[PDB]
RNA sequence: CAGACCUGAGUGUGGCAGGACUACCCGCCGAACUUAAGCAUAUUACUCAGCGGAGGAAAAGAAAACAACCGUGAUUCUCUCAGUGAGCGGCGAGCGAAGAGGGAACGAACUCGUUGCCGAAUCGGGUCUUACAAGGCCUUGAGUUGUGGCACAAAUAUCAUUGUGUGGUUGGUGCAGGAGUGGCGAAAUUCAAGCGAAAAGCAAACCCGUUGCUGAAUACAACCCUUCAUGUGAGUAUUGAGCCAAAGAAGGUGUUAGCCCAUUGAGCCAUAAACCUGAGCGCCUCAUGAAUAAGCGAGUAGCACUGUUUGGGAAUGCAGUGUCAAGUUGGCAGGUAUUUGUCUGCCAAAGUUAAAUACAGAGUAGGAAGACCGAUAGCGAACAAGUAGCGUGAGCGAAAGUUUGAAAAGCACUUUGGAAAGAGAGUGAAAUAGAACCUGAAGUCGUGACAAAGACAAUGGAAGUACCUCCAUUUCAAC
RNA sequence: UGGAAAUGGGGUGCCCCCACCCGUCUUGAAACACGGACCAAGGAGUCAAACAGACGCGCAAGGGAGGAGAUAUGGUUGCCAGUACUUCUCUCGUACUGAAAGGGAGAUGCAAAAUGCAUCUGUGGUGUGCACACGUCAAAUCCGUUUGAUUUGCCCAACACC
RNA sequence: GAUGUGGCCUGGAGGUUAGGACGAAGCUUAUGGCGUGAGCCUAAGAUGGACCGGCCUCUAGUGCAGAUCUUGGUUGGCGUAGCAAAGAUCUAACGGAGAUAUACUCAACAUGCAACGUUGGAUACUGGAGCGGGGAAGGAUUUCGUGCCAACGGCACUCGUA
RNA sequence: AGCUGUUCGACUGUGAAAAGGGGCAACAGAGAACCUGGGAUUAUAUUCCAAAAAGAAAUUGCAUGUGGGA
RNA sequence: AACGUGUCGCGAUGGAUGACUUGGCUUCCUAUUUCGUUGAAGAACGCAGUAAAGUGCGAUAAGUGGUAUCAAUUGCAGAAUCAUUCAAUUACCGAAUCUUUGAACGCAAACGGCGCAUGGGAGAAGCUCGUGUCAUCCCCGUGCAUGCCAUAUUCUCAGUGUCGAA
């Protein structure tokens, strides 16, 4: 949300303490090439319930469902999007949201709006 | 000012066995004690600390700014000079590349990409876009974290037309009512390849005016005068006129063999 | 006696002062170290420390000013005058301005006292008008021991009367647009090739090249020989094909990203008052423009003794005390004292005033940064830093990067041990990345192997030799 | 064509010879003179202003600002605190002397006026002095010349007397 | 002491030319080559894991052996000096991981030592101006119970004002 | 049960007389109404104890009732 | 012999170097840009389901209210709704709360002390018929420093001050 600028230090500062709001901005995941046709937008914020698929990384091409949008360890949760401990127990592994890609959104009233307002047509 | 001196740090003598240097006051802290107020001295002040009033800035005579420009110009006009600063020009039509006026009414980057293209200003375009990298020391720590080469200078003969020139990585606009010889001769060094427009080529003639007419913008300016009207010295040594003048060529001594000569006369 | 008004108390009612900040600014007070190669005048310095007081600036400011001209024209600031053929100075060390000139700023000007003509027309307080109205009515309450109106050089009347037209700064009332603030708001590949070795190259300016060619990695893993094992994290890299640019902007993301994300712009929406707009625009109310002589700031200015300050020198400002005017050679200034007489400029002893200027250890809310420093540096403080700790106190005042990893996946389980831990096993690309864990130096120490070696302290120089050498180079047939 | 043959380098020991402890004041230090256990990081001719001289550069009897304005820019996150442009000013020179009032520098010719006249293409004169120009000698020539000296003319820069 | 050096080196800047995940800086060296030297370069790492080299110019908080130099760490002395005032402890049982802890040989000694807390006995000391029971100043949870033994109580601890 | 004068309390318009502002400074001076028993704790106790308070008191400040004056 | 010495490989101790940098320092700019008796700055105590420090806040206490925004906060737990407002969370601000002090100002103070006026509150004694009322005691709000200015439906006074009337 306008950090980067001309000075590095400032900008770092900037995203680093950015506060809760503006990292729903900054974890943004691109839209899927049909979701993209269809609303006419790039990329929106990443929530949860949303459906996503990895498309970086070593779980690249691995579909799941959004359980958490940490926003505090700049990471998503993705429920098959895990490993196991060393007692055996299932943990979750926090994907960086620009390596995801949307393949389903969970649309509210007001989430609805921020898609026709991206609208570019 | 007041950076490692903000302390009381009384020396504390001789009749201690220690150095006769200020230490820090007072007990209680592992800094009780400790040597202070010097360059050597940890935590104190350096030695002559920086001031503002340091000359930053210097004066330049006008007409020695002016003498510069001109000679940065005129090398620009040399193939084998701007070749020598390191621009990729082995496929421009001419030296002064020049062109028409048309290019200022452009509204797309992709215009002015197919242009430069044409006159083939492309491969000094792409050699500065190979050469983006990260800039390598502190300064990328500063806000200087990529460098680049400068690659063509595209000279217009006002403020207009440059809205499809802007985001072009790798190639410089100009005017040419205020020309900088920093990017005449970027680091020093003559020989940068320029693009004139034709309207700002046609402007040359008024603004830096003539070895005999004075220049309409400069009041009182005219190209100085050479100190050599040829200049090819080698033209000159090795001219009839020259040579029939030469002291007459002698023949050598043989030049000795491979045996050693005597030396003992006797 | 009452009663008054003069002076002074008490109480009720409505208010204000007080302290913080103090970088800059205004008033006072005020050193010494230091320099003079000593030191006392001088210098440091009209500075530090001390005591008061304001503001977003302060202070100054509308000629009792320069000049000496063909004259300029409030103040403040800048270059310059000028480190001065000014001046001050044990005439030493040193110090040291002003007019003019080029500029910044400038709608820059007003108010009182006095003198003339009036004379309560004034001010508070009640109440009314949508109103603590710059309005009407009332009011002895205050004021005649005088507050208000008119005219005094940018001037030559004002004061009626009807029409004329002006005030958004007279007060009620209410209607716009904008600026400013807040929110929202842009393109284009996660394209293809998959892994120790071609996700690499070569055709030696440009073109050929939208083309041709193809592997000295049958890799390497430690004395070398077999056999059996084990080893390559994530493509922001390379290569090929594209695409966006009024956007190439420099931040994030598991390597170096215009096209993964945020961003980078026109624009859109919403607004207490204030601000800007035919001094924006209506209504009521209230204000308002046009068509005869006289004075002008008194313990003041001067002067005299002291004292201080200044470049100011027979005294540049000022302070104390003494003495103290003129206004019918009127007064002050004209940078060598006096007495004269001519000339020039101005008219002190009340007051207000914006900008240009400072912020030399200040704050509030935001921005731009940098040829700066890079964790013994840069602020004392990159961190629960004016903290922990110290002193009766005034005060003094640190050390310290949590940079493990891409992710905690932070070593389940077995075995020895009381435990701490060890030996295995696991996660991880890597635990010799195992928890204040990136790298991991020097110095010092342990251990294995080896070289030897008397006591010449050891080290050191030059020449050899014995033994070793994961070093380099050369040679290997009529060479 | 090999755990190889040489040559050089590196390592360790040993012989025969050499060989006082570094820094520092000092006439003189191996000193019974002072500082010296080890290592890592840190640590000392700097910035500003006035003047001068050498060297580089521009212009030259003229050189140059400064402050400030103008607009490319009345634009841009930034680049751009830069660059480009201007000055009847100011400054340092072109003239110096006197304490000041004040004065204020050419040559030649003719002549001797207490401001003398005339002309102006011109080192005030003299001695010594690069190059250059006519020659002249000595030496060497590959016979084209070249390298030394030197007479005279003009002497540049300088130096010395008027 | 002066000066010169297309003389060496360090952090940044303007240019130019390169390198890097097939491994950047940094670090290590019987690791060789080049230079008279300051130094440069290569090799190897069974090191590292992300930046950075050459050339010309610009610039500066630019080169360490020592200042009783500053800060941090280390260090021989050195398992050394010592841990000697206030007399002193002994015994059995229990508690405790703190024992009675053994290839072979071997009956037990000659191969698990030394040290703790509690209780009962023994012995002793303080000796009413007391290692007795109270309070002020000062301290401020040290008080009490349970648990606990990493660090601390300069030996020890199973005890403790930890 | 009502009225006049009369003692004591409250209420007000006349007002004798009282000179010398307001405070702090003693946990050893002045002053100060409680002291035994407890089987009441792991740690507090002249502080805790509840009807047989283990209990016995002493003191303030207000009220009600009884008695004596007014 | 042993101590000791040397060289090399490998371990230890120790934290240099490099790379990194939400910090400092320095320069410049923009403003309806300057606190307080309507009680400031500073100091003290407290507040979370869990909470030492720090941060934020004040008994409405890691905060209430309102606007935007649009599904969190996050170590664990708890959580009506999975969300046009009426309960996410962030950001901002008009409405509010704001303990003890401090210029500190009723008087004092190593005292969480003691008042005077005026409104209340609670009152198990007593009176009334568990209802009312309520002495002593106890709790709370407001006012009450000093000085100055203005003021009085024109308040109450003092003076061998000046008068004027007795
Ligand atoms: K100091
Ligand atoms: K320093
Ligand atoms: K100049
Ligand atoms: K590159
Ligand atoms: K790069
Ligand atoms: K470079
Ligand atoms: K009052
Ligand atoms: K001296
Ligand atoms: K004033
Ligand atoms: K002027
Ligand atoms: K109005
Ligand atoms: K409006
Ligand atoms: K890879
Ligand atoms: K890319
Ligand atoms: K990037
Ligand atoms: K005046
Ligand atoms: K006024
Ligand atoms: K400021
Ligand atoms: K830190
Ligand atoms: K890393
Ligand atoms: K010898
Ligand atoms: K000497
Ligand atoms: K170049
Ligand atoms: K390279
Ligand atoms: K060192
Ligand atoms: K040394
Ligand atoms: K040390
Ligand atoms: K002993
Ligand atoms: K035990
Ligand atoms: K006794
Ligand atoms: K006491
Ligand atoms: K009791
Ligand atoms: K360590
Ligand atoms: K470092
Ligand atoms: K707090
Ligand atoms: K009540
Ligand atoms: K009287
Ligand atoms: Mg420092
Ligand atoms: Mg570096
Ligand atoms: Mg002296
Ligand atoms: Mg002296
Ligand atoms: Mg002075
Ligand atoms: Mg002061
Ligand atoms: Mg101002
Ligand atoms: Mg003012
Ligand atoms: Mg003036
Ligand atoms: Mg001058
Ligand atoms: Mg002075
Ligand atoms: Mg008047
Ligand atoms: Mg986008
Ligand atoms: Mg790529
Ligand atoms: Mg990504
Ligand atoms: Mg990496
Ligand atoms: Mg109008
Ligand atoms: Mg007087
Ligand atoms: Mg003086
Ligand atoms: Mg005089
Ligand atoms: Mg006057
Ligand atoms: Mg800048
Ligand atoms: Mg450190
Ligand atoms: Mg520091
Ligand atoms: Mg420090
Ligand atoms: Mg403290
Ligand atoms: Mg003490
Ligand atoms: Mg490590
Ligand atoms: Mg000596
Ligand atoms: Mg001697
Ligand atoms: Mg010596
Ligand atoms: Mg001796
Ligand atoms: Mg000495
Ligand atoms: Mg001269
Ligand atoms: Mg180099
Ligand atoms: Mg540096
Ligand atoms: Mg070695
Ligand atoms: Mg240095
Ligand atoms: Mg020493
Ligand atoms: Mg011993
Ligand atoms: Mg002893
Ligand atoms: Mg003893
Ligand atoms: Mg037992
Ligand atoms: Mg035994
Ligand atoms: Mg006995
Ligand atoms: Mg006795
Ligand atoms: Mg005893
Ligand atoms: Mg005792
Ligand atoms: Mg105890
Ligand atoms: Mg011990
Ligand atoms: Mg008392
Ligand atoms: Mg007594
Ligand atoms: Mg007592
Ligand atoms: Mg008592
Ligand atoms: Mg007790
Ligand atoms: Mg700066
Ligand atoms: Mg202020
Ligand atoms: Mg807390
Ligand atoms: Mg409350
Ligand atoms: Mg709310
Ligand atoms: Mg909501
Ligand atoms: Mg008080
Ligand atoms: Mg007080
Ligand atoms: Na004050
Ligand atoms: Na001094
Ligand atoms: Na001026
Ligand atoms: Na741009
Ligand atoms: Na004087
Ligand atoms: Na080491
Ligand atoms: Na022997
Ligand atoms: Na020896
Ligand atoms: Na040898
Ligand atoms: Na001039
Ligand atoms: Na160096
Ligand atoms: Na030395
Ligand atoms: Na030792
Ligand atoms: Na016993
Ligand atoms: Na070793």
């Amino acid at each position: 949300a306008s950090i980067k600028c001309g000075s590095r230090r400032k900008a770092r500062r900037a995203h680093f303490q950015a506060p809760s709001h503006v990292r729903r901005v900054l974890m943004s995941a691109p839209l899927s090439k049909e979701l993209r046709a269809k609303y006419n937008v790039r990329a929106m914020p990443v929530r949860k319930d949303d459906e996503v698929i990895v498309k970086r990384g070593t779980f690249k091409g691995r579909e799941g469902k959004v359980t958490a949008c940490y926003r505090l360890k700049w990471v998503i949760l993705i429920d098959k999007v895990n490993r196991e401990k060393a007692n055996g127990s299932t943990v979750a592994v926090g994907i960086h949201p620009s390596n995801v890609e949307i393949t389903k959104l969970k649309l509210t009233h007001h989430r609805k709006s921020i898609l026709e307002r991206k609208d570019r047509s | 000012r007041l950076s490692g001196m903000n302390h009381s740090a009384h020396s504390w003598g001789t009749g201690r066995a220690v150095a006769r240097i200020p230490r820090i006051s007072g007990g209680g802290t592992s800094t009780s004690g400790a040597g202070a107020f010097g360059n050597m001295c940890r935590g104190g002040r350096m030695f002559a600390p920086t001031k503002i009033f340091r000359r930053w800035h210097r004066k330049i005579n006008l007409h020695q700014k002016r003498f510069a420009v001109v000679s940065a110009l005129a090398a620009s006009s040399v193939p084998s000079l701007v070749m020598s600063r390191g621009h990729q020009i082995g496929n421009v039509p001419e030296v002064p590349l020049v062109v028409e006026d048309s290019i200022q009414g452009y509204e797309k980057t992709k215009e002015a990409m197919a242009f430069l293209k044409a006159i083939a200003a492309i491969d000094d375009v792409n050699r500065v876009n190979d050469s983006r990298e990260i800039r390598a020391g502190r300064g990328k720590m500063r806000n200087r974290r990529y460098v680049a080469r400068r690659g063509p200078m595209l000279v217009m003969p006002n403020n207009k037309g440059t809205r499809a020139f802007r985001n072009i990585f790798g190639l410089d606009l100009a005017n040419v009512s205020a020309l900088n010889l920093l990017h005449l001769a970027p680091g020093g060094h003559v020989g940068r390849f320029v693009i004139w427009t034709q309207s700002a080529f046609e402007q040359l003639d008024k603004i830096f005016g003539t070895f005999t007419e004075a220049s309409a913008v400069k009041k009182g300016f005219t190209l100085p005068a050479p100190m050599l009207t040829n200049t090819d010295v080698t033209r000159i040594m090795q001219s009839e006129e020259v040579r029939r003048v030469l002291k007459p060529k002698k023949l050598q001594a043989k030049k000795a063999s491979r045996f050693q000569t005597p030396t003992n006369g006797m």
